């Protein structure tokens, strides 16, 4: 519980380690690895309104929590040269579990008003959606 | 002896770091060595030097040319095709070069110390490990924290060709080894990686002893009826 | 071209496993046809038997001569002393090898395979490491289980010399790739150096799955009504 | 007594059960092994001589037998023995610890606490 790796937002799971340096053998130490998964039980599956009924089954691949795919910035010689830094990431495209509070969420839905139908948008996070 | 005629591509370490992709045109086996010839199909900064017929094998001169230009129309796909209408023979041979297709790019893993020399508390070595490329031609460089180690502190092996699973590819190998107190400390080392069919020229894997295989893990799943929001 | 004689140390694939010390002085450029000599300074018990001349540079020749004493004096410390004779520039060539002091041994690592190769499903690789050797003759075989593979099946680099605090050392690496489904099994592999420094000749590595597992493991499922997480 | 080896349990055809007696004064000693409570032919294991072995000090004696079983029948649990006879014993007794049979631990914890995190 001291140093993060991994902090997601649309799977919310949380990933820490720390070397305790323990008391018994002091010239040898373990790693220890925290992991904490907050599961929704009221979610659906593709976040809009209908979909399909409420998620059952949730996976964690960690392979794809300690990805990193945004280009770097290093000086070789006397230069700045842009990089990547992982392997795989051919490709948005994953799936969410949660919201994110930083972020909206909004549908449409189609209403009468008398005589024709609109196409009235509806907030789906209320918070985080107010235009400021 | 007998002539030959051949043509060599532009080295990566100027053709990625700079741009600056000289060619190079060589034949070998002549005795007169003044008299010769060479012509580009391109030639708009014409100047292409010569320079002094340094020996061969047993003694025998060898001329050779440089035509000047930079990687625009080299990565563009164009052709060169350098040739030799000397009179120490009354006919003229020809060559050309191009850039490679049909490539791959690579696979980068960079490896943790064994666990054998950690109880020393000496020195630990990190290997580098790149593989699975179709030219024949690679950069590797070494990063502590943000700094550029020197060269003189590796060790690279060759590039050479591996085990034929259908299509010919390559591999190539580093390691480097550092103080075993520091790497305790928690201070970070990356290989870097360059080659040309990579889409940004160049990649990086970052290690260090926090990032790596755990002796204990603690798995907590928390059920959340409240919301579905992650604060 | 210019007459130059030089004489090799016997393989080290011979002199571990096989029973073939062979020494072999030889020279190389000869402006004469085939019309040498030569004779060894011991006189152990055979004659040091040759063979013809072969094709070289532009006129060049190249003799040679094998002395078949494979009864192992050689790491005795006996000298070896060669000793040349034809019609060509009358001062006739000598030339002394021996067996080298000052020996190290080899420290010998064998890595696990990197975890996103492992979570693909494809062939999986293994490296080899040896690293603190004083003589540049080593040899490296793989092994399955018991049966030795095939030398077809993996690729190994030279053996070059690594940046140090005055003692000069060399290093070589190797490696394999095995299917993933002999790796899920629990089939086990193995990494065996043979060196001249190491008193039975030979070392062991073996590496399978449950190397880097780990030893504990908490899994907690934190119910409703006790959700108290923080930021 | 010895578990056996895990690599004969995995081909499923035959294991090996070693038993080993250590640190004797005279150097005459009896070993034999028996199948649940019934003995055995003294055709069916090999059983070593006796030998000095290395110690600081004063000299002991060391022996040595084993037995190839089936591997089915110690998976599912029938017990071997050994008897190691003796002068200098108070009645020549045996010692019979094998048989086929990871540390789990399930806990219920209320957890009302002062205040923490998860
Ligand atoms: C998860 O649900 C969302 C929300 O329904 C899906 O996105 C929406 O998909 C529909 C159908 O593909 C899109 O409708 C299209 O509208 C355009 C006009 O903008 C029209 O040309 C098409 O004929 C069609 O009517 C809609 O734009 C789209 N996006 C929204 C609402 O923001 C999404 O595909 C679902 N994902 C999965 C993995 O199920
Ligand atoms: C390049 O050389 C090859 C053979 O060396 C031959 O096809 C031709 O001379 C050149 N190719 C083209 C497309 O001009
Ligand atoms: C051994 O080699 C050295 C180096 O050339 C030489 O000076 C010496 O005379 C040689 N000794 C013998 C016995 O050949």
């Amino acid at each position: 519980e001291r140093i993060v790796l991994v902090d997601n937002k649309c799977k919310c799971a949380r990933i820490t380690s720390r070397i305790i340096r323990s008391s018994e053998d002091p010239n040898e130490d373990i790693v220890e690895r925290n992991i904490r998964i907050i599961v929704p039980l009221n979610n659906r599956e593709n976040i809009s309104d209908p979909t399909s009924p409420l998620r059952t089954r949730f996976v964690y691949h960690l392979s794809d929590l300690c990805k990193k795919c945004d280009p770097t910035e290093v000086e070789l010689d006397n230069q700045i040269v842009t990089a990547t830094q992982s392997n795989i990431c051919d490709e948005a495209t994953e799936t969410c579990y949660t919201y994110d509070r930083n972020k909206c969420y909004t549908a449409v839905v189609p209403l009468v008003y008398g005589g024709e139908t609109k196409m009235v948008e509806t907030a789906l996070t209320p918070d985080a959606c107010y235009p400021d | 002896c007998h002539p030959r005629l051949s043509l060599h591509r532009p080295a990566l370490e100027d053709l990625l770091l700079g741009s600056e992709a000289n060619l190079t045109c060589t034949l070998t086996g002549l005795r007169d060595a003044s008299g010769a010839t060479f012509t580009w199909t391109p030639s708009s900064g014409k100047s292409a030097v010569q320079g002094p017929p340094e020996r061969d094998l047993c003694g025998c001169y060898s001329v050779s040319s440089v035509l000047p230009g930079c990687a625009q129309p080299w990565n563009h796909g164009e052709t060169f095709t350098c040739t030799a209408a000397h009179p120490e023979l009354k006919t003229p041979l020809t060559a050309n070069i191009t850039k490679s297709g049909n490539t791959f790019r690579p696979e980068v893993h960079l490896l943790p110390p064994p666990s054998e020399e950690l109880a020393l508390n000496e020195l630990v070595t990190l290997t580098c490990l790149a593989r699975g490329f179709s030219p024949k031609d690679v950069l590797v460089r070494w990063l502590q924290g943000s700094q550029e180690l020197p060269r003189e502190k590796y060790l690279t092996w060759a590039s050479r060709q591996e085990p034929s699973q259908g299509t010919t590819t390559y591999a190539v190998t580093s390691i480097l080894r550092v103080a075993a107190e520091d790497w305790k400390k928690g201070e970070t080392f990356s290989c870097m990686v360059g080659h040309e069919a990579l889409p940004l020229a160049f990649t990086q894997k970052t290690i260090d002893r926090l990032a790596g295989k755990p002796t204990h893990i603690n798995v907590s799943v928390v059920m959340a009826e409240a919301d579905g929001t992650c604060y």
